[PDB]
């Protein structure tokens, strides 16, 4: 409540609203608590220092806004809300739980208010097309990443990306966090769901450039000491913002954990910068200090100036799969994956995105058939399937219902106890690849043969 | 008409060639019969009778494969049809073994070289197969090395003339002919997910309905030549005799064109004319008539099919036999050969022409060389055991 | 004695496995019976108990 | 009437494709060219639809959209992976007369890469391949010519070689890789020079096989 009290100083609109918004926040929390604990996930843990990061994230987007509508508060107040709680949340009940126990608690606290504006589906917010972080319709932002995207194949690195909601909001929820000093990311999803390449995307959009290593065999600690200094100069000393990407492979090994996790805790590492190393980094972060503006002389400031350069300028973006026990392990070896990294969650690519990923994908198909006759009955896999549907719809949600079904065999094989491979988006990208080759050669052999 | 269904059977083998890579041949069975009850209940054209391994592959492949020792069954052929047909790098899965030699004997001709995770080499090799083109076959997965990530992921970068891929910390190029097959040895083994997004499986691990499928189709060839040539028949009613009617129409169209006005002349093209219409008409002949030969071959399949039966059961049991003694252990091979000189080679059988005598005589003697060759490789112990096993074996096959 | 050393007898398998025998050629290896006895070479081999 | 209109608007799009058309290959930027051609596309999108009832106004815009499709062939065309003896094998196979200062962008374009697509990427997949190939043998060429022995000082009496288990290791995989690109389906072009490094490595592998009993005996027996 104070703290609240010193951050709508900046609205006077807005005084008496503070003690509402306090007692809602705390509520929720309180909920939020109580109803996710550890024993469902390893990860379902609250805390204050989430709804300080709650009130420090409203003060930012208030900031700015030089007023706004109570409407305008409870719809910021609900985004940071979604983004701080709903985002690490696993399984789809939960999130639709959380989704309208928001909308529940604010409409408690917070009478005589339009819902609508208030609170919508889509409660997006970006700085991207305006100066300040105003919520934008999604339409607009779409059409905005989708040039951006197509920058983005011309420069860096040409990955084809479709572009439905989920990679949508996916984008915002990185963009914010990259923004952000000691802003290191975490990402739970299946293979292929993107995790690299939105990443990436939102990395090149940043202006941040992108550092991976290459784990292998014979991979020895020496190497990842090697790259960690060399990442470590680039940040710090040339001010040059890095977005550090690990996946699982190289999180295997249990030496890489510990240096990473003082990295991410302090922002350095001691030990990694020893003898004449100490002396190069030295020497160059002089001339980075005084290249910046500042000048320091002894060693420790020396030293102060570098670990602040790498807090404001290394973001490291953690990727892996949603392995519940094995995240166990990885809180169990590194606390820093769950105290200061930010996670996300979206291993689940929806039927909706399996929609419109096969949609897009076979573009170039002819499927079109004057002739075909909607059936009375269909197995709609995809509700919000448009109807009569023409082909091309019926054969994309012919796809959705095979990559369910392979979904539907691989659960039940794990219930007899037989192995299970998981199926991943990959699969499914394969699967509407080789349709096109194989659709394409098959006209091409009739065509000829006609 | 074949037009208004491209789109069915191309999604079917498409969804089959991507999907049920790991699975069994029941497995995908079953997920084919789903899919396909999906499309017809959509009301998408597809045909009723997609020979998976018809229509991704025509006879000459698969005569190249069988030249190549592949075994001539409907699990291997459709295993290597996905070895023919994939986006991503196969993985294999054969504890038998056969698949690897396969997949040398067909890229011989490439020069194809064989490597395991474990040697200490494998990298130097890769770099090799990488940067000069031959296809490289890498076994022992299970120590599966993550720089093959990249080469696995396919992300290339075109700097200057430069094809590169940053295999580690070099940067070495890559040459168009390069192709990789992952193998594996052990049937029981976990993948890490990524690396499972990464490829794309094959399995060739023998089952019950696997093995049972294979028995009864070698029985049909051994004892009756005429209903397995008659389903071999129907196996190429759809392509391959229609290729055949194409490439003879072709030789028509060559042989009239040839004629500078003999096609009065000499009056003989009509009789390659008539060739033509007499092969047109058997085909024709053979299309009518297929829901008789799918009823009368399925009759004879089930006269059989108690003993396809009982030669799984008591292979599986001869795999089982390695939990009493650690000697004990039997391969696929092994039984085969025992199954081959039960079939023939057999002195009971010679002088027999009824055709339920001879399968009664050819279940009795199967149980007979089996204990016959197992014991031989067993304590004293331990052959009432495996008496009592085949005994039960018998009691679950007999009827009555 | 192949039984004394098992590398050996791995070796010995890889070897057999590719290799084309003279049509009357026979590779008998007289053994003690031992669980040091690689897998593979059971696998391959006709076993005989005495 | 019409048609000289729609004559006069299609010339300033004829007059700028014969101005792309007259730039020397040397000199044309792929990434430039699409941009530009996209700008053409537009322009012409651009005209009235009385215009673009006619055969001519449909013909140019197949017509670019046909550079456009072959913009890619052009991407790898212009890859320095191209070298002399695959232009002269790019000569045979089109029939053609292209000199190799007057090689242009108008030349190409009137060539059908709509048609014979197949056969450049056949060519430009060999060219890969030889370049690949080749590169190896500037790496090999490099590192045998960069490569020092390490010497260091033994009791004051010399300076004894050292990192024999490096050296050696270096020459076995250089030996492997040799005998490796041997099997090489593009073997062929590079086959002297691979007679030749073969040559160098093997005496190479014999000399410091021979040197490193020398060294150890003489250090044993100077003991
Ligand atoms: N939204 C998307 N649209 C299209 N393709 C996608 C999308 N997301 C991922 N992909 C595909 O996934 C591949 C890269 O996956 P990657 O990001 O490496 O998986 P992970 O997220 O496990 O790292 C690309 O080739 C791309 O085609």
């Amino acid at each position: 409540g104070t703290f609240n009290r010193a951050m709508l100083r900046l609205i006077p609109s807005l005084r008496t609203y503070a003690e509402p918004l306090t007692a809602a926040m705390v509520e929720f929390y309180t909920m939020s608590q109580e109803r996710f604990t550890q024993d469902t996930q390893p990860h379902y843990i609250y805390s204050p220092r989430e709804m300080t990061r709650w009130v420090r994230g409203i003060f930012e987007a208030l900031r700015p806004l030089e007023t706004l509508p109570v409407e305008g508060l409870i719809r910021i107040w609900a985004h940071e809300a979604l983004r701080l709680f709903q985002d690490r949340l696993v399984e789809d009940e939960e999130r639709r739980w959380t989704d309208e126990n928001i909308d529940t608690v604010a409409l408690k606290h917070f009478p005589n208010i339009d819902r609508e504006k208030a609170m919508s589906r889509p409660i997006l917010y970006s700085n991207w097309l305006s100066k300040d972080y105003i919520p934008v319709d999604q339409e607009e932002l779409r059409d905005y990443v989708k040039a951006r995207l197509k920058v983005f194949y011309e420069e860096e690195l040409d990955v084809p990306l479709v572009l439905f909601n989920e990679v949508l909001d996916h984008v915002l929820r990185i963009d914010r966090i990259f923004r952000q000093p000691q802003g290191h990311l975490l990402l739970i999803g299946v293979s292929g769901a993107g995790k690299t390449t939105l990443s990436r995307f939102v990395a090149w959009m940043n202006g941040l450039s992108v550092y991976q290593i290459k784990v292998h065999r014979k991979y020895t600690g020496e190497d990842f000491d090697e790259d960690l200094r060399t990442v470590l100069r680039r940040s710090g000393c040339k001010n040059e913002k890095i977005a550090f990407i690990m996946d699982e492979s190289n999180v295997l090994d249990s030496g890489f954990l510990e240096r990473m996790n003082t990295l991410l805790a302090n922002g350095e590492v001691p030990g990694l910068f020893e003898g004449d190393e100490y002396a190069t980094l030295m020497t160059q972060c002089k001339e980075g200090a005084q290249k910046e503006g500042l000048m320091l002389d002894s060693h420790e400031e020396l030293y102060k100036w570098f670990t602040s350069q790498v807090i404001r300028n290394l973001h490291v973006v953690f990727t892996m799969n949603p392995s519940s026990e094995g995240l166990k392990d990885r809180a169990a070896t590194s606390p820093a994956l769950f105290n200061r990294c930010v996670l996300n969650w979206f291993g689940d690519w929806s039927t909706e995105a399996l929609y419109q990923v096969g949609k897009e994908f076979t573009s170039k198909m002819d499927l079109e058939k004057p002739n075909y006759i909607v059936p009375d009955y269909m197995p709609v896999v995809y509700d919000k399937l448009p109807q009569p549907p023409s082909h091309r719809e019926a054969i994309v949600n012919s796809c959705v219902f095979v990559h369910q079904t392979l979904h539907q065999a691989n659960a039940r094989l794990a219930k007899r106890g037989g192995r299970t491979m998981a199926i991943t988006p990959r699969h499914y990208l394969d699967f509407i690849n080789h349709y096109a080759n194989l659709f394409h050669e098959k006209r091409s052999e009739l065509e000829e043969q006609q | 008409n074949q037009m208004s269904t491209i789109a069915g059977d191309c999604l079917l083998s498409a969804a089959f060639i991507a999907y049920a890579g790991y699975f069994d041949q029941q497995m995908r069975q079953n997920l084919f019969t789903t899919w396909s009850h999906h499309l017809q209940q959509a009301n998408i054209q597809f045909r009723t009778d997609i020979a998976r391994t018809e229509y991704l592959s025509n006879a000459d492949e698969r005569l190249r494969w069988q030249a190549s020792s592949l075994p001539a069954d409907d699990l291997c052929t459709e295993n290597a049809i996905m070895l023919k047909r994939f986006n991503r790098y196969p993985l294999i899965i054969d504890p038998s073994g056969q698949a690897t030699e396969f997949i040398m004997n067909e890229y011989k001709d490439r020069k194809i070289t064989r490597t395991s995770f474990l040697d200490d080499a494998f990298r130097k090799n890769l770099e090799s197969a990488l940067r000069f083109g031959n296809p490289l076959l890498v076994q022992d997965v299970e120590s599966y090395d993550p720089v093959l990530n990249p080469v696995l992921n396919r992300e290339v970068r075109r700097t200057g003339g430069r094809v590169l891929i940053t295999l580690g910390d070099q940067d070495i190029d890559l040459s168009p002919s390069f192709v990789i097959f992952l193998s594996t040895r052990d049937p029981t083994v976990e993948f890490p997910p990524d690396l499972c997004s990464r490829v794309t499986f094959v399995n060739f691990t023998v089952t019950r309905s696997s093995l049972q499928s294979q028995c009864l189709n070698e029985v049909l060839k051994a004892e009756r030549p005429d209903v397995d040539e008659k389903r071999s028949d129907l196996l190429k009613l759809q392509g391959e005799f229609q290729l055949r009617l194409r490439q003879l129409e072709k030789s028509l169209l060559q042989a009239l064109n040839e004629v500078k006005g003999r096609i009065l002349d000499d009056d003989t093209i009509i009789t390659t004319l008539e060739n033509l219409k007499r092969e047109a008409a058997e085909v024709t002949r053979k299309v009518e008539e297929t829901d008789i030969v799918m009823q009368e071959v399925e009759t004879v399949s089930q006269q059989y099919l108690p003993l396809s039966t009982a030669c799984s059961s008591i292979y599986f049991t001869m795999e089982s036999l390695k939990q009493i003694h650690f000697l004990y252990q039997y391969s696929l091979q092994f039984f085969l050969d025992i199954y081959h000189n039960v079939l023939y080679e057999n002195p009971n059988l010679k002088g027999v022409t009824d055709h339920t005598q001879r399968l009664s005589i050819i279940t009795k003697d199967l149980f007979q060389v089996a204990f016959n060759r197992v014991a031989r490789g067993m304590l004293h112990q331990d052959h009432i055991t495996f008496a009592m096993l085949l005994a039960r074996i018998k009691l679950k096959g007999t009827v009555g | 004695n192949v039984h004394l050393a098992p590398g050996w007898l791995m070796q010995l398998e890889k070897k057999l496995h590719s290799l084309q025998p003279h049509a009357c050629f026979r590779l008998f290896l007289t053994m003690e019976i031992n669980p040091k006895v690689p897998v593979n070479l059971l696998r391959a081999g006709r076993i005989f108990v005495f | 009437q019409d048609l000289k209109g729609v004559w006069s608007e299609l010339s300033k799009v004829w007059e700028q494709i014969d101005q792309m058309k007259e730039q020397p290959w040397v000199s044309v930027q792929p990434r430039k060219l699409r941009q530009n051609l996209d700008a053409l596309l537009n322009q012409l999108k651009s005209f009235p639809a009385r215009l673009r009832q006619y055969a001519s106004y449909e013909f140019v815009q197949r017509l670019l959209k046909g550079y456009m499709k072959i913009n890619m062939l052009v991407i790898e065309l212009k890859s320095e992976a191209l070298k002399d003896r695959h232009w002269k094998q790019l000569m045979k196979r089109l029939h053609v007369n292209w000199v190799v200062s007057e090689l242009t962008l108008g030349q190409i374009w009137d060539v059908d890469l709509q048609k014979n697509e197949a056969i450049v990427k056949d060519v430009l997949l060999v060219a890969q391949g030889e370049m690949a190939l080749e590169e190896f043998l500037k790496q090999i060429r490099e590192v045998w010519n960069t490569y020092e022995l390490d010497l260091v000082n033994y009791q004051n009496k010399c300076r004894l070689i050292r990192g024999w288990d490096d050296l050696f290791n270096k020459v076995k995989e250089h030996i492997n890789s040799v005998s490796a690109m041997k099997l090489s389906p593009y073997y062929k072009v590079f086959e002297e020079d691979a007679l030749s490094w073969e040559d160098k490595l093997n005496r190479i592998m014999a000399l410091f096989d021979v040197w490193i009993d020398v060294q150890r005996r003489w250090v044993y027996l100077e003991g």
